RNA sequence: GUUGGAUCUUGAGGGCCCGCCCCUCGGCGCCCCCUCGAUGUGUCCCGCGGGGCCCGAAGCGUUUACUUUGAAAAAAUUAGA
């Protein structure tokens, strides 16, 4: 900072770049998404940050694997949040 | 501050401002609470019921649909675990220490481990006593302790 | 400094900052102000009436003094492209 | 954590001052620390502020002006009968024709001239000048 | 400002600052400088904003305007690259002229054996003119100074974002400063640019 | 069937007759058939907003107000056509326990929850108006005058909706409580 | 032992100030008695005086510490007329 300015509307790059705790208005990023994967014959709703694997009656075991951070998906799907 | 554990960092997650979630598609009170009384059936705490309420369902808390969390649709019924779910796992970690401590004399570790945790339990403990959530009369012991996560 | 309703008191009235609020004092070091010369527009070629900015001591030694001497002109005129 | 949160937030704009830097986040915002900025803000002694609420505690940032010279605290709080309140004002400020003692009063938290009108006293919170 | 559209930019600057490679920059992150930058090219360096190295040089340039005697400022380069640059601005504005080594105490020691009165010192590095920027403190002069990423900004007041370092980027700068300052003040008059070339500032160039 | 609608003990008439008589038009209107037939409104009050068109502010006692926010956009719409530009909404009052003050009666009390008290229906009201879009965030400035502002932050999809009402919230909001209220969209979700 | 996060509502008069909001009394009133005007053991203006019951008001709802006003608070001393 050049140590004299007051910013009452920050930017949504340097307030999204943070941590999710350590942000000026505090709400996470995470999000809820659909997922088609084609082995899946359902639209099976996932969480970005699963932890546990989500499955579904679709498909055999094909939807999604366990990652510490956001949950590993195969083949074709969306993301929308909606609206958080 | 923590004195409970040697950590510096942090350990919950960030929650959102709103009292709807994800505000696209929220299911109905009925659905969540039928999964609910499902899964508390097979005797699932709390904390592993909202782990896959949130992933598979398109709730992510249950607090966001109706103002009653798990713990309180569990209370209300009548169906519910015996004690907390984090008292139960604090006792757990300190049978696994105790079975340790048993298999091996040697390991100083182990012991200093050991005490750590039963404290761990006895301050939760006694803030579930004062407020009637564990009676008084009960106490923490190793006898008992095997006792409960048996 | 007044006294009363009004009275003098004083020996001098010291200059002020408004890049950081605080007073110039009383014979301090690297306390100067910076005339920017006016220009009338237009028909180019300057036309008096200095527009002064008083730096103080302080933000000259914590390095601020470059951008503060922007926002002051700008938010009051006038220098081209803005 | 924390056992006083008007000792953090005074500090906090002093130290922003200090700076020339015109923003400071305070937290975790109180009903007190509200009461005690539009009293100080009313004077001239600092600038508006903006209470941006959060369903954690709520986050103020302060928009402060170098009017003012030290906010100290006086903690822990001491009862004021308005007869120890002439002993403070001697000692802990530089002169009796400026400066205000802010207390809380049953009749609200208010600037100790108000309180001598009154003649209600009570809890000392700190002061500024 | 003045007669306004050239003092837009045009081209011609554009192309001049392409050409002598004012617009690279340092590899430091700022905190002072980082208003001014434009973007930043890949894997570091920082492309300056020209828009900003603009309203600065004509900032600086107003301030030297307003002065009716144009001596009490003084241009100062201890640079080899802007030794001609000063030489050649001292001839058109009428700046009294710094080239070579500084010799510390000249707006400070009153028992020396030269002596300067300034008003406003115009710098082209203060980590290189660092001994004027530091006496300049200790007496009351404000001091304008050509600044990149990593330049100190400490007792500078107006900064001219620029690499200003080496080849003809010093000289250029010079070259844009002195137009600038005739143009309120001289006789190019007008608001308009000048009719000699850049080039006559710049380095020496070694001579074949 | 609206037998409840006008009857408030309200000395008026006339904004309530036409109100009372559009809720029977409606419950025989398609696609809001079998959903006002068992549910009417409590009351329904005029008042009037900078906008030079009068504000109709119905009451609903939080139960019937679910159906009618599921909706609400199409059938504001469809009221606002029916009584020449009046902008149509829905309020939720609560009862609200009374004053935590001792004089000045503090009356029967029993536990008074912060999702009930004063504060939060003014909040429940807010979230109330709007549909398409949800409540993100809010900030209150503080002027250096002393009075406040309270930007109320909404969605930054599907805002469109929300966007011409704006002056009717801002209105009806200050009569009301005597605060203004000015809406705002942020900079979450981009 | 010490210390401890956030969070609950109170318009006029005059150029601030006042009461309010999201039953032992006084008394809006209701019923009683000597009755007060329709009347002179006694009404239908009313509880006005004694009552009961019961609203703006008020114990109101659950406690305080604190602070504020009173009393109770030796003379000499001491400040001080």
């Amino acid at each position: 900072m050049p140590l004299a300015k007051d910013l009452l509307h920050p930017s949504p790059e340097e307030e999204k770049r943070k941590h999710k705790k350590k942000r000026l208005v505090q709400s996470p990023n995470s999000y809820f998404m659909d997922v088609k994967c084609p082995g899946c014959y359902k639209i099976t709703t996932v969480f970005s940050h699963a932890q546990t694997v989500v499955l579904c009656v679709g498909c055999s075991t094909v939807l999604c694997q366990p990652t510490g951070g956001k949950a590993r998906l195969t083949e074709g799907c969306s993301f929308r949040r909606k609206q958080h | 501050g923590r004195m409970h554990a040697p950590g510096k960092g942090l350990s919950q997650s960030a929650l959102p401002y709103r009292r709807s979630v994800p505000t696209w598609l929220k299911l109905t009170s009925d659905d969540v609470k039928e999964q609910i009384y499902k899964l508390a059936k097979k005797g699932l705490t709390p904390s592993q019921i909202g782990v896959i309420l949130r992933d598979s369902h398109g709730v992510a808390q249950v607090r966001f649909v109706t103002g009653n969390k798990i713990l309180r649709i569990l209370k209300s019924k009548g169906l519910a675990p015996d004690l907390p779910e984090d008292l139960y796992h604090l006792i757990k970690k300190a049978v696994a220490v105790r079975k340790h401590l048993e298999r091996n004399r040697k390991d100083k570790d182990a012991k200093f481990r050991l005490i750590l945790i039963e404290s761990r339990i006895h301050r939760l403990a006694r803030y579930y006593k004062t407020k009637r959530v564990l009676p008084p009369n009960w106490k923490y012991e190793s006898s008992t302790a095997s006792a409960l996560v048996a | 400094m007044q006294s009363n309703a009004g009275e003098f008191v004083d020996l001098y009235v010291p200059r002020k900052c408004s890049a950081s609020n605080r007073i110039i004092g009383a014979k301090d070091h690297a306390s100067i102000p910076m005339n920017v010369a006016e220009v009338d527009k237009v028909t180019g070629r300057f036309n008096g009436q200095s527009k002064t900015y008083a730096i103080c001591g302080a933000i000259r030694r914590m390095g601020e003094s470059d951008d503060s001497i922007l926002r002051l002109a700008k938010s009051h005129g006038i220098v081209s492209q803005n | 954590v924390r056992m006083n949160v008007l000792a953090d937030a005074l500090k906090s704009i002093n130290n922003a001052e200090k700076r020339g830097k015109r923003q400071v986040l305070i937290r975790p915002c109180s009903k007190v620390i509200v009461r005690f900025l539009t009293v100080m803000m009313k004077h001239g002694y600092i600038g508006e502020f903006e209470i941006i609420d959060d369903h954690r505690a709520g986050k103020i940032v302060v928009n402060l002006t170098g009017r003012l010279n030290k906010c100290g605290v006086i903690s822990p709080r001491f009862d004021v009968q308005l007869k120890d309140l002439e002993k403070w004002q001697n000692n802990l400020l530089p002169s009796r024709q400026f400066g205000f003692i802010v207390l809380t009063t049953s009749a609200g938290i208010m600037d100790h001239e108000e309180a001598r009108r009154k003649h209600t006293g009570g809890k000392i919170l700190g002061f500024f000048f | 400002s003045g007669a306004l559209d050239v003092l837009q930019m045009k081209e011609e600057d554009v192309l001049k600052f392409l050409a002598a490679g004012t617009h690279l920059g340092g590899t430091n992150l700022d905190f002072q400088m980082e208003q001014y930058i434009y973007k930043r090219k890949s894997d570091g360096i920082y492309i300056i904003n020209l828009k900003r190295t603009w309203e600065k040089l004509l900032l600086a340039a107003r301030a030297i305007v307003a002065i009716e005697n144009p001596a009490d400022v003084s241009v100062i380069s201890s640079r080899n690259t802007g030794q001609r640059a000063v030489l050649k601005f001292a001839a058109a504005t009428g700046a009294t002229p710094i080239a070579g080594r500084f010799t510390p105490g000249t707006f400070t020691n009153q028992i020396q054996a030269a002596f300067r009165e300034p008003r406003l010192l115009v710098v082209t590095d203060p980590r290189a003119d660092h001994q004027p920027l530091t006496e300049a403190s200790y007496v009351n002069l404000p001091t304008i100074a050509l600044c990149n990423t990593d330049s100190p900004l400490r007792y500078v007041d107006i900064a001219i974002p620029c690499n200003n370092k080496g080849a003809h980027s010093v000289g250029l700068m010079w070259w844009m400063l002195a137009r600038e300052v005739l143009r309120m003040r001289g006789t190019i008059s007008r608001e308009h640019p000048w009719e000699v070339m850049p080039d006559l500032y710049f380095y020496r160039d070694p001579e074949e | 069937s609206a037998k409840i609608v006008k009857p408030n003990g309200e000395k008026p008439d006339e904004f309530e007759s036409g109100i009372s008589q559009a809720l029977l038009e409606l419950e025989m209107n398609s696609d809001l058939k079998a959903q006002l037939r068992e549910l009417n409104i409590t009351a329904a009050k005029e008042i009037e907003v900078g906008g030079g068109r009068k504000a109709i502010i119905i009451f609903v006692p939080v139960p019937q107000l679910k159906s009618f926010q599921k909706i609400q956009v199409r059938l504001v719409r469809e009221l606002e056509k029916k009584f020449s530009g009046k902008h149509v909404v829905f309020i939720a009052q609560r009862r609200i326990l009374p004053k935590p003050t001792r004089k000045s009666r503090t009356k029967n009390k029993q536990k008074r929850p912060r999702s009930r008290t004063l504060t939060a229906v003014h909040d429940a009201i807010l979230e109330d108006l709007v549909f398409p879009s949800e409540i993100v965030g809010k900030r209150i400035r503080v002027k250096l005058d002393g009075s406040r502002l309270i930007k109320v932050h909404l969605d930054k999809a599907q805002q469109n909706n929300v966007e011409h009402k704006v002056e009717t919230f801002s209105g009806v909001y200050k009569k009301l409580t005597g605060k203004d209220v000015n809406f705002e969209f942020p900079e979450f979700q981009l």
